[PDB]
RNA sequence: CUGACCGAGUAGUGUAGUGGGUGACCAUACGCGAAACUCAGGU
RNA sequence: GCCCUGAAAAUGGAUGGCGCUCAAGCGUGUUACCUAUACUCUACCGUCAGGGUUGGAUGCCCUGACGAGUAGGCAGG
RNA sequence: AAGCUCGUAUCAGUUUUAUGAGUAAAUAUGUAAGAAGUCCUUGUUUAAUUGAACGUGGACAUUUGAAUGAAGAGCUUUUAGUGGGCCAUUUUUGGUAAGAACUGGCGAUGCGGGAUGAACCGAACGUAGAGUUAAGGUGCCGGAAUACACGCUCAUCAGACACCACAAAAGGUGUUAG
RNA sequence: GGAAUACUGCCAGCUGGGACUGAGGACUGCGACGUAAGUCAAGGAUGCUGGCAUAAUGGUUAUAUGCCGCCCGUCUUGAAA
RNA sequence: GAAAUUGUUGAAAGGGAAGGGCAUUUGAUCAGACA
């Protein structure tokens, strides 16, 4: 007898459908540091990682400097598992460290002009194994057409 | 396998305003002490207002022959509910003990007339001790002093599938 | 169109498990106001000393 | 690997209940009672017997 | 218990046990043609399949249950060495997600000392003594996989009354000798 | 206009049988379960 | 309670046949016997789920449940 | 099918507690069993911040408001087939001998039994080894007792196991018991 | 008045015979017997022996027999028709 | 130098069908390894 579906398949990925070496090697990482770590932050980027394009919205660099506006956030590090894009709305950057799979041209630019420094996500990881003192921000969903 | 005997009494159970009512007690025959509580509550819902939910059985106690090697002829009061309308019937049956006579009466009323366990009802069963109030015949012939037959046609059990002696009776 | 009782019993037993409960926090003890199903009854002793078991022998036929 | 069985192969008996061991020193299923002379109550002969 | 028997018994009176907190139910009918209100009581009893029973509370919501579900299961009122039988032989201890046997007292401490039952003997008495802790403690059996009783159920047929010479019913006092056979 | 072991555990009804009966219908076991009605009181 | 009539057609016919009468027929009671792909114990393939693994990672190990199927969907070959 | 956000999760083709709905049951049908709740105090239409309303201070965290069970709950995109089905059960209607409302099956279903069967009784299916059963049977075909025990049958078309393809009243100086 | 037996249930009482399975693969853990050394029926078979070393076991197939099995596709609520 | 179809030689079966499935006997045939 059975009273719920025969055989019922997991409701969360396992592995990214991009074939991309890095991202893999990324993903492997990130497995490793949730499972001998168990933070939060951790299984958070892990399962950011598996999210397909259209579910990675870019970050504008003036979101960036929305958060960092909140009170102690000046100091924190912004991590973000999307793109992060350019924004000439804003004028100045604050100094901060972002850390992101890929950075944009004119991102990149400001950031460096605005003495901070673009990182990669393992790098993040080195410098902080559990996430400490890290904020993530995930860009818009309902902007995209649907 | 045989029949049992068991006193059944129900309490009715008691609340403020009803309390000790008088402990009704019934006489019943089953296999089982579940099957005698079973009829016990089918013969207190029919005979007054009383429930399984609103009653509990007080003590079951199984009631042994008090002479088991004796033979004794028992008068029987059975209300048997036929295809057609129920009515009375009164036999008699020489047994041993009022469990036998019980066994037999059952078997004899599910020959002669169909009659099922869920349609025979006990009235009553006394032993005789009297000889001149017996009113059965086939009871009665065997009453005889002195009484000697024989078993004529006399048939044996062979346990080989051949046989070679042609046997006989007696 | 329906207005009954049926909530307002509901809030007066809310009210009651709750001053049960300032009791039961006044005064160690354990709260019990979780409504429990009827239980079975517990044993006691009858006696027959009032009146006789009578013997019904259904009889009525 | 093998799920074994208790009331047989003892060693897993012991191992799941120590207080078996004591169990089998007096064995504890035939303790002898004690006699009491309660006979049962008039009232309660005379309904058993008698209808 | 029976001390009380004899003193009433001498005493003009009849002693009364007190009625059974605890039954033993098994599932008696197959999975097809089962109306969907017996199947939902058998589904809440956790009686997935045929010969398999759970230990339940009595009580009047879980004996109106009962009384539904009273053609297609079998049930009683289990003893003493029923239902350690049943703890020693069909004894399996719910884990997190995983159907994982009692071999050993730790595995039911490490899983049940909470409530304070840390050996398969305090899981027996918390059964057969219905106790604070009694729903962890059934919920935490497995329901127990039952075989076929050895020598036949002793009816014609299966599908009657226990009253009426079947199998299902009350057989309160029977049951111990059903468990036994398929146990 | 109220109480009742009062109608009555009656009518009626859910569940099960490879239960009976050609059919009409009926009985059993697990349950639920009334009203008119009856006595007294009320007005 | 059992039996006959009540229950009359057209090739020859079927409690299924053989066949049976203290039945191997009828009502009922008591026992042991045969078994389904059902149930209980175990071996293996696969699906699913929960854990372990930095010293072939989509990799390897442990545990638990399950395997019907037309139109049709997905996945792996 | 693809998945997304949360996660002990609120739930349940089920019961219990309370009561509407009914000369009037039973089965069902409706609402609740509270942390998103209760209480003291207090801020910003009535003669009066009197009161509604949303806030702050204070009192209770989980026997926290019944039982049982839960391979978690919600959410977004998109789509292959059917849109005429058949059988069976209950209620109602019609009726010398079918039309509406309910639930389970077949259709899509194997396996054992009814000698076979789509509507029946069991039971739902991975490949294998051992054992116990279900319905169905123990004279042979046919694996199992010409088993035990109590009563009935002489049938010149007896009888021989629900659905199965089915008759009674009545008559008999056949026979058994009341 | 003194006893047993019958029925029923328990025994973490003893024991004979028959059938299937030998799955895992250096230790790690839970237990028992022992003053200890150690042993054990304690998270899956070991020890000894005999025949053959080949068509002997075994696979394929021809055919002998126990039982079963209707003719494929489409359509039809339904076909072997 | 394929199948449908046909002849010669060797083997096997055949009482109003054949063909197929589980299971074994008989005939033929067949691979492998041995401090």
């Amino acid at each position: 007898d059975h009273t719920s579906k025969q055989h019922k398949r997991s409701g969360h990925r396992t592995a990214p459908k991009s074939d991309n070496v890095y991202l893999k090697l990324l993903v492997k990482l990130y497995t490793f540091l949730a499972r001998r770590t168990d933070a939060p932050f951790n299984k958070v980027v892990l399962k950011a990682l598996f999210l397909s394009k259209i579910n990675r919205p870019p970050v504008s660099v003036s979101r960036i400097a929305r958060a960092l506006k909140q009170e102690g956030a000046a100091n924190k590090t912004v991590v973000v598992v999307g793109t992060v894009t350019d924004d000439a709305r804003i004028f100045e950057f604050p100094k901060t460290t972002v850390a992101a799979l890929r950075f944009t041209a004119g991102a990149r630019a400001k950031i460096v002009k605005a003495g901070g420094e673009c990182i990669t996500l393992d790098q993040l990881a080195v410098r902080a194994p559990k996430g400490q003192n890290t904020l993530i921000l995930r860009g818009p969903r309902n902007s995209r057409e649907a | 396998a045989h029949f049992k005997e068991y006193q059944v009494i129900g309490r009715r159970l008691p609340t403020e305003s009803v309390p000790e009512p008088k402990l009704f007690r019934m006489r019943i025959f089953a296999s089982n002490e579940v099957i005698a509580k079973s009829r016990y509550w089918y013969f207190l819902q029919k005979l007054h207002k009383v429930k399984k939910a609103s009653g509990e059985i007080v003590s079951i106690n199984q009631i042994n022959e008090a002479h088991p090697t004796k033979v004794k002829n028992f008068g029987v009061w059975v209300r048997y509910d036929s295809r057609s309308g129920t009515h009375n019937m009164y036999k008699e049956i020489r047994d041993v003990s009022r469990v036998a006579a019980v066994e037999t009466l059952y078997q004899d009323m599910a020959a002669r007339h169909r009659a099922r366990f869920r349609s025979i009802h006990i009235l009553k069963v006394a032993e005789i001790e009297k000889t001149a109030d017996v009113k059965r015949q086939y009871v009665k012939q065997f009453l005889t002093k002195d009484l000697k037959f024989p078993l004529p046609h006399r048939v044996q059990k062979s346990t080989k599938t051949f046989s070679y002696k042609r046997p006989s009776t007696f | 169109i329906k207005h009954s009782k049926c909530r307002q019993e509901f809030l007066e037993r809310v009210k009651a498990n709750a001053a049960k409960r300032a009791e039961a926090k006044a005064q160690g003890v354990a709260v019990q106001l979780k409504r429990q199903p009827a239980q079975p009854r517990e044993s006691r002793i009858v006696s027959t000393e009032g009146n006789v078991p009578q013997t019904l022998a259904p009889v009525p036929y | 690997v093998l799920k074994k069985n208790p009331l047989k192969n003892k060693q897993v008996l012991l191992r799941l209940n120590p207080y078996a061991k004591v169990f089998a020193a007096e064995k504890l299923g035939s303790k002898k009672a004690e006699k009491t002379g309660t006979k049962p109550a008039a009232v309660f002969t005379e309904t058993l017997k008698h209808d | 218990i029976i001390q009380a028997k004899r003193d009433a018994k001498a005493a003009g009176s009849y002693y009364v046990e007190a009625q059974h907190k605890l039954v033993f139910v098994v599932r008696i009918k197959g999975i097809n043609k089962i109306p969907p209100k017996p199947r939902k009581v058998l589904q809440l009893l956790r009686l997935t399949r045929i010969n398999s029973g759970t230990f339940v509370k009595v009580t009047k919501a879980t004996l109106e249950l009962l009384k539904l579900i009273e053609p297609y299961v079998a049930y009683g009122y289990p003893s003493y060495s029923t239902i350690r039988q049943l703890v020693y032989k069909r004894g399996f201890g719910k884990i997190n997600k995983q159907r994982v046997p009692l071999s050993d007292n730790a595995i039911i401490e490490a899983n049940l000392g909470k409530y304070g039952i840390l050996s398969i003997d305090d899981l027996i008495h918390e059964i057969i003594t219905v106790g604070p802790h009694f729903k962890q403690a059934n919920n935490f059996l497995w329901p127990f996989k039952l075989s076929n009783p050895s020598g036949g159920w002793g009816v014609p047929r299966k599908f009657k009354h226990f009253i009426q010479g079947g199998s299902f019913g009350n057989r309160e006092e029977f049951i111990n000798k059903l468990v036994k056979s398929m146990n």
